[PDB]
């Protein structure tokens, strides 16, 4: 399923030119302003919700879980907890 | 899963208008929001290849279809590393997303079937 | 140019610089643990009176 | 559970020693150790230090020995093997109150008082806890509480009830550098004292985590611009297809 | 003199006030409770602990810092 | 032909850390194996140096954890870089099987180094759990008698295999200075599975973010892998030194740092905070023996990741049903998590079983259900 | 600048001897700056502040 | 207080000396090794016991 060089295993490859630049002939922080400013926010915005909903959803969870818990071991909880045992 | 599974479950889903009504549309949402396109990918590009069904299948492709896969592959493999995603010519619009492959594996997997079928036959 | 070549070694050089003084301390600091601990330099270097020692 | 249960959580008090760059008040821990030896030690035990940790940190070498030679250490055998003592020495162990835990309970009503070397890191809140535990008796316990015979209340203790009575007050010390000894100062310096007792290292530990946040803070740095260097050649690669 | 004294003193009178009514009416029920007969058997004797952690806890909130900056 | 490729012994490190083809694309998340190797080598450097300082005999073990930290020249650090290695062991390896589930790694032909790797998941559970023990402080003992006491729940045998471990009828002296012996041995079987599961991953090579073939697209391990994890290397030991240096304790129990006394038992017997959810996992079961197996079969439930998974599509990055049930999935485990190290009371104990009951229907109902409609789906929005 | 390029760093020998004559000298320095950097931001705290007294 | 018990099975059996320097004090400088490992702890074994204390 992978070879190694000279027979990797990829399709034959035919019409694919690549370009590339020497290390030392390029700028290797270009445009990275623009790219931590712009580039992040468009790639947090669109992953934004995939971390928001669950994230807020168990945090409710837990809130809620651990603001009864306190509750039930108040002098005003008393009865509740007697119940809940 | 097979991708005969997932053809022939496509086809009740087709066929049965209510059911049609209601998925038919959630399933280009779906599609526009796992957002392969915008990386210059055909939906077919990312099933797993790695299997003796999709390697014959792979082989079987049209010379033609098999070059412009690898440019696409490589394409994509730049964008992800790059963190760019595809503009202009280079997004897949939706009629470019073809099925060019489905044939190709459908072919490769009745085959395979059939073989099963036919290892297990009793003579009556 | 010289200069421009000469610019990127100096960044992999510090690296390396950094990265062999950072060695250097790791593997001092680190290793000192087989040096004598601070009970046994203690249990040596014993101090003795000698105003309780008659002559002969 | 009930708070009660748990303990009143003590206060965050900034200690000296709190911050990233900062050792121990070292006056603190001198005026510390004072108030260990003058009242904890009558009950608790600092079995993990020996005279020679409180030199060139508390105590001058010849301070330290003077207060090892003032006491009696088991030495070998003499030569008809009959036991004897030795007056002690730098490397000896700082003695405990009591010989054996029955000794020590037996004083105290049924209740073992802990050896004081780790209580710093061996219970939530460190030197915070004891100080809040040190200063916070309540002159009279909350109307209500039912107090065990031989039990003080102290909300910082988990079920309030302690068998250790408040033992700081208002001049109990004599402080020898003049800073008046009321119970809260009495209470800051032994947390302190204690503190270091449990982590004796923390001074030199964090002057070199400062060396090694700045060596590695700029490794990281140049690490970032190697990588980003290297990777240049993958990350400007443009492809040009003409469909054979 | 115990400068921590003063400064809970002031702290209860001041920012933690309510917190003092809340223990002082507590105390007030509890000890009342205590002169009635038959207190002794009864099923749930009362304590003033919660209202006096939700004091102190206050008063610690609002002293930490003053306490330490005057020694 | 270069003697890297020539030599046969050269050509094995050449073909895993040098000449390696590795697909371009692979984004940090792919540092985390890397990770992994230095912690494990720093748990073996220190690991190593603390067993020159330590004695295994209960009457000095405390005692000589002590001596580590007080006497020793840099004793507090080797201890300490010790102990907080073990949680970034255990951050690193949840990051890494993370990655793994989120981008498929484990569905064919990767099957053998995801199985492979449950396996050393478990091994370094029980070889934390090894070490902990053998400070033999409060923690330590608590931790050891309860934890053994499950193993009373394996029905006919159960009591006799604990004494047996134990190698007496309480824990003891016999139990730590076995305890010591393996927790020594483990680690080196544990390498030697880290190992095995890297010879597996060879023949498919690495798995990517796209979850297609970089068989088309390959780029040496080095030098683009080395300088890579460089990166992550310095940011995993800033966040080392921030804990060794700064705050050594944040992470622990103090309760360890009280000796070992079989009569009084701690307050609150939690265990190191990367076992939590598996706790929580056991307390939502009522029954002892059912607690166990449920216990045991959620880190053997991944094995049958390769089966439930029944996408066409490799991984994620394209599945935005399947990110949000990740989503779901994970933020699970840490409530998990949250929920071992509170008290068994109203309303944690219906709130653990709920979560019991997401974690394991992630594998058995909802994957399935999931990634056959993501087919589905994909199908019929691309014609 | 061709001049510092070609006596340092051309040669790896070189450039590796350079590197590690150049670790030596910020190992003794930093150590050097960090104390003195150290003892003034931790004045009259330390040992070495109080010590006089005794 | 300390306190003394009657022996029990897993008990030690007591040697005649509290520590070397008694054990020397009664033996004119000698010290009487202990009898536990000496048949494996001297080339011979039982033989050289039966030889030393016959011989
Ligand atoms: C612990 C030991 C210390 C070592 C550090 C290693 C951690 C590095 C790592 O793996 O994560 C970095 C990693 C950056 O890695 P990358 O290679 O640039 O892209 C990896 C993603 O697949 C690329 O993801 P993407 O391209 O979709 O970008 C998504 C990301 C944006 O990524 C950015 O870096 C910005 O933003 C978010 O998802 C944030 C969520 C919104 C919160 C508000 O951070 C993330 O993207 C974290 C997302 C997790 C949720
Ligand atoms: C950890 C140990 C670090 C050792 C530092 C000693 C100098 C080596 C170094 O930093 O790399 C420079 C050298 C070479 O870096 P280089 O390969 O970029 O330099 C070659 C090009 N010239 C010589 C023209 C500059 O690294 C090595 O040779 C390998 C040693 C790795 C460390
Ligand atoms: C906290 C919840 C995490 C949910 C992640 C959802 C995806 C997302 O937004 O992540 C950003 C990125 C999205 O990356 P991606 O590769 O899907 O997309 C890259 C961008 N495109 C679409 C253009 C290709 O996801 C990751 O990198 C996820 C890695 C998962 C690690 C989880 C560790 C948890 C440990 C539990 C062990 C059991
Ligand atoms: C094994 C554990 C690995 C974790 C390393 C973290 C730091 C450990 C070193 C101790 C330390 O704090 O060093 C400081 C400087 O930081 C530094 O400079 C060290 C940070 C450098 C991090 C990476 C460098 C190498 C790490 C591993 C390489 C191993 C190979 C050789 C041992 C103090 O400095 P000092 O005054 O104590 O120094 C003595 C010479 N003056
Ligand atoms: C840990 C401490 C790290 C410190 C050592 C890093 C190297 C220091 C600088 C040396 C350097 O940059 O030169 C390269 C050496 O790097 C190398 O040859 C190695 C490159 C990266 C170093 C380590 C690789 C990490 C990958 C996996 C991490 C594993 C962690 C598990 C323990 C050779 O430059 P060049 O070879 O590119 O060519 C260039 C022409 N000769
Ligand atoms: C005459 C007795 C006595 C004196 C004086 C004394 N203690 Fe204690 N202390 C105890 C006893 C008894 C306990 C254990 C109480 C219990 O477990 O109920 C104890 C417990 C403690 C604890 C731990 C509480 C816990 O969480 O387990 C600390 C810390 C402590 N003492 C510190 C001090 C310090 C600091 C001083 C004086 C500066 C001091 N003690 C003075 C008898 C004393
Ligand atoms: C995966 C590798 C390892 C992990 C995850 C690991 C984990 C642990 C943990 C969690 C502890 C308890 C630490 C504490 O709180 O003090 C510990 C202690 C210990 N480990 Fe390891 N360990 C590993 C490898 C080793 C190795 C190889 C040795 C070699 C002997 C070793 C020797 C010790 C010793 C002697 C202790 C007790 C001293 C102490 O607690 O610091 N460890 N280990
Ligand atoms: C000591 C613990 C481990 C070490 C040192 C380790 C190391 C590595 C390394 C170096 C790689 C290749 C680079 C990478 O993808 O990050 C890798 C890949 C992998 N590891 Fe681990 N690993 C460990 C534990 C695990 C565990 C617990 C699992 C699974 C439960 C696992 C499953 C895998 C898989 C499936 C891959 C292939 C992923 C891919 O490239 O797509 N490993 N591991
Ligand atoms: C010296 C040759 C012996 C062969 C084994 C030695 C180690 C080895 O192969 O090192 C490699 C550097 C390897 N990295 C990767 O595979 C890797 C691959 C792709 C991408 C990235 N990262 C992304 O940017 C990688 O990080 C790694 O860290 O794996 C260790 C665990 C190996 O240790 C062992 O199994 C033996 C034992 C010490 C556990
Ligand atoms: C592959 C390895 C090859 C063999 C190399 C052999 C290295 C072993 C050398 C151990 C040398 C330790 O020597 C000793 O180091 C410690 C630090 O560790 C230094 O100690 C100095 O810094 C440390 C912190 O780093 C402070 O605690 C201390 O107050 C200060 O004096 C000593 O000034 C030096 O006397």
């Amino acid at each position: 399923y992978m070879g190694w060089w000279g027979h990797m295993g990829s399709p034959p490859q035919k019409g694919i030119a690549g370009y590339t630049i020497s290390p030392f002939a390029a700028r290797p922080f270009a445009g990275v302003v623009h790219a931590a400013i712009f580039n992040t926010f468009r790639r947090t915005k669109n992953q934004a919700l995939f971390v928001i909903l669950p994230v807020s959803f168990f945090y409710y969870v837990w809130t809620q879980a651990s603001e009864k818990n306190e509750w039930l071991y108040t002098k005003a909880g008393r009865h509740e907890l007697a119940k809940a045992l | 899963a097979s991708i005969t599974s997932v053809v022939k479950t496509s086809e009740l889903i087709l066929k049965s208008p209510l059911l049609s009504k209601i998925v038919v549309p959630l399933a280009k949402t779906y599609v526009k929001f796992s957002g392969y396109r915008q990386l210059g990918f055909k939906m077919n590009d990312l099933i797993i290849e790695e299997t003796p069904n999709m390697q014959l299948a792979l082989r079987r492709l049209p010379p033609t279809e098999s070059y412009d896969r690898v440019y696409r592959l490589i394409r994509a493999t730049q964008f992800s590393l790059s963190h760019k995603l595809a503009t202009g010519n280079d997004i897949t619009k939706p009629e470019e997303d073809d099925h060019y492959l489905i044939p190709y594996i459908l072919d490769v997997e009745a085959e395979a079937f059939e073989k099963d079928a036919l290892d297990n036959l009793e003579v009556v | 140019t010289d200069a421009n070549r000469l610019f990127s070694y100096f960044m992999i050089g510090s690296f390396g610089m950094l990265s062999a003084a950072g060695a250097k301390a790791t593997v001092q600091d680190f290793l000192s643990n087989m040096s004598a601990s601070a009970d046994v330099l203690a249990m040596a270097k014993v101090e003795v009176k000698l105003g309780a020692i008659p002559l002969g | 559970m009930t708070a009660a249960e748990h303990g009143l959580h003590p206060a965050e008090y900034p200690w000296p020693q709190n911050g990233m760059l900062s050792t121990f008040d070292h006056a603190s821990l001198r005026r510390g150790y004072q108030v260990y030896k003058e009242v904890c030690a009558a009950c608790h035990s600092l079995d993990r230090i020996a005279w020679r940790n409180l030199v060139g940190v508390t105590h001058t070498t010849d301070e330290a020995k003077a207060f090892a030679e003032e006491l009696e250490y088991d030495d070998e055998p003499d030569d008809e093997g009959n036991p004897r003592k030795r007056p002690g020495k730098l490397a000896d162990y700082i003695p405990g109150p009591y010989p054996n835990e029955q000794a020590a309970r037996a004083a105290n009503q049924g209740a073992l008082p802990p050896d004081l070397s780790l209580i710093a890191k061996a219970r939530h809140g460190g030197a915070d806890y004891i100080f809040a535990l040190l200063t916070g008796y309540p002159d009279e316990p909350p109307a209500g509480v039912v107090l065990a015979p031989g039990m003080n209340y102290n909300p910082y203790f988990p079920g309030g009830g302690i068998g250790m009575a408040r033992t700081l007050f208002d001049g109990v010390v004599e402080y020898e550098d003049g800073t008046p000894a009321t119970t809260s100062q009495m209470a800051k310096d032994v947390a302190a004292f204690l503190t270091w007792a449990a982590e004796p290292e923390h001074d030199e530990r964090k002057k070199l985590g400062l060396k090694a946040i700045i060596v590695i803070s700029a490794m990281l740095g140049l690490s970032v611009y190697i990588k980003k260097f290297k990777w240049s050649p993958i990350k400007n690669r443009k492809f040009i297809y003409n469909p054979p | 003199p115990d400068p921590a004294i003063a400064l809970h003193e002031a702290a209860a009178e001041g920012p933690c006030h309510d917190f003092k009514h809340h223990f002082d009416e507590c105390v007030e029920r509890v000890t009342k409770a205590q002169e009635a007969e038959d207190y002794d058997h009864a099923e749930y004797k009362e304590d003033c602990v919660e209202e006096f952690f939700h004091l102190q806890h206050c008063i610690n909130d609002n002293t930490a810092d003053k306490l330490f900056r005057v020694l | 032909m270069a003697l890297r490729k020539k030599n046969s012994l050269l050509n094995m490190a050449n073909s895993y850390v040098l000449d390696s083809p590795q697909p371009s694309n692979l984004n940090y998340f792919w540092n985390f194996g890397s990770l992994l190797a230095l912690c494990l080598v720093i748990q073996l450097a220190t690991g190593i140096t603390l067993a020159m300082h330590y004695t295994s005999h209960a009457s000095l073990a405390f005692d000589s954890v002590e001596h580590i930290m007080r006497d020793v020249n840099f004793g507090w650090f080797i201890r300490y870089a010790h102990a907080n290695t073990a949680s970034f062991f255990f951050i690193c390896i949840y990051a890494h099987m993370g990655r793994n589930i989120y981008y498929g790694s484990y569905k064919t032909p990767r099957v053998l180094p995801w199985s492979i790797g449950v396996i050393i998941f478990l091994l370094l559970i029980i070889t934390a759990f090894m070490g902990y023990v053998l400070v033999f402080g409060q923690m330590s003992l608590w931790g050891a008698t309860v934890i053994c006491n499950l193993v009373s729940a394996i029905p006919w045998l159960g009591e006799d295999i604990v004494h047996f471990l134990w190698g007496g009828f309480s824990v003891g002296n016999p139990t730590l200075q076995r305890f010591f012996a393996l927790h020594y041995l483990m680690p080196f079987v544990l390498a030697v599975f880290a190992l095995l599961h890297l010879i597996a991953l060879h023949t498919a090579g690495s798995s990517n973010p796209l979850g297609i073939t970089s068989n088309v697209d390959k780029l040496s391990m080095h030098p683009y892998y080395s300088f890579k994890d460089l990166i992550t290397v310095f940011a995993f030991l800033l966040m080392f030194t921030l804990f060794v240096f700064f705050s050594p304790d944040k992470l622990g129990h103090p309760d360890n740092y009280i000796p070992a006394n079989p009569m009084v038992t701690p307050a609150s017997i939690v265990p190191e905070w990367y076992l939590l959810p598996f706790y929580a996992i056991l307390r939502a079961i009522p029954d002892k023996l059912g607690g166990v197996i449920a216990m045991v079969a959620a880190i053997l439930i991944l094995l049958i990741l390769p089966i439930v998974d029944r996408s066409i599509i490799r991984g994620n990055a394209f599945k935005p049903i399947s990110k949000l049930l990740f989503g779901f999935f994970i933020c699970n485990f840490l409530l998990l998590g949250v929920l071992g190290q509170v008290h068994i009371e109203p309303p944690f104990i219906v709130l653990g079983q709920i979560c019991t009951i997401f974690y394991f229907s992630y594998f058995l109902i909802l994957l399935p259900m999931v990634s056959t409609i993501e087919n589905i789906f994909f199908y019929i929005g691309s014609l | 600048a061709t001049t510092f390029y070609n006596v340092f760093v051309k040669r790896n020998s070189a450039f590796v001897a350079t590197i590690l004559a150049s670790a030596f000298v910020f190992d003794m320095t930093f150590e050097t700056a960090i104390d003195n950097f150290w003892d003034r931001i931790n004045a009259g705290k330390q040992w070495k502040d109080i010590r006089h007294k005794y």
